[PDB]
């Protein structure tokens, strides 16, 4: 997250931190995710496509810090890793960038709700907030271009949803952005998601209810003028989500 | 080739 605020997991209790265990036993941070039901985390296919081996991955819930333990945190393996079969990647754009992770503890248990672990509601069919709506993003991703390490403390920021019309303008993303994607950015280009925030939540208050409107997918640079964050439009993928869970 | 930033986490090409 470029700009924004350091946060804590109780302010973002659906947030999932996903790591990969490497040959050699070192663990690196991969991407964010969102808990949509006790057994299911939702994220982005591009986070896993080059290493589709589910035993590699560690999922944490209730975690506020990248490399330190948080009181009440819970650790999970991936019982099932479901990548979207029509996923593809262009020079900038990623398509069908959505993934599901069925999680279980070593005891075989799914998430147990607490002050620091809760589910986030899915949107209803083809129902998104209006352009100009303020929404939040959360992640452990880069804070600055020059970062070579991710931040230790979880971060959040607030960005505004941008119309498909505006996002398709030639100095924006032209026809590379589609109606299955949502753009969001800071009017002053000061705050944005960035590398490492992919797969994490874009949360909007929709009918008074915290809703998972988007999943961090792509963008040219980070907080770059005329280059919004692009998010998987969760409301389009409900049939896919329903049929796979 | 593969771009940097969001989209290219956990990739050989990154």
């Amino acid at each position: 997250i470029i700009g924004g605020e350091f946060t804590t997991i109780e302010n973002q209790p659906w947030f999932a931190a996903i790591y990969r265990r490497h040959r050699g036993g070192s663990v690196t941070y991969v991407c964010g995710g969102s808990l949509i039901s006790p057994c299911w985390v939702i994220s982005a296919t591009h986070c896993f496509i080059d290493y589709p081996k589910k035993e590699d991955y560690i999922v944490y819930l209730g975690r506020s810090r990248l490399n330190s333990n948080t009181q009440g945190e819970m650790k999970f393996e991936v019982e099932n890793l479901i990548l979207h079969k029509d996923y593809s990647a262009d020079t900038l754009a990623h398509h069908n960038d959505i993934a599901l992770l069925k999680i279980r503890s070593k005891e075989g248990r799914c998430a147990q709700p607490s002050r620091t672990i809760q589910t986030i509601a899915l949107p209803s069919m083809y129902n998104d907030p209006q352009f100009g709506t303020s929404c939040e993003i959360t992640g452990f991703g880069k804070e600055q271009s020059t970062d070579y390490l991710y931040p230790e403390q979880l971060k959040m920021t607030v960005v505004k949803l941008i119309s498909h019309r505006e996002c398709q303008q030639p100095h924006y993303y032209g026809s590379e952005v589609t109606t299955k994607m949502l753009c969001a950015a800071d009017p002053q280009w000061k705050t944005d998601s960035c590398q490492g925030d992919s797969g994490g939540p874009l949360v909007c208050s929709l009918q008074g209810r915290m809703t998972l409107t988007g999943i961090v997918s792509w963008g040219r640079g980070c907080a770059l003028k005329d280059k919004p964050g692009v998010y998987t439009r969760v409301s389009h993928f409900l049939p896919w989500i329903r049929s796979h869970t | 080739g593969x771009a940097l930033g969001r989209g290219c986490e956990n990739h050989r090409c990154l």
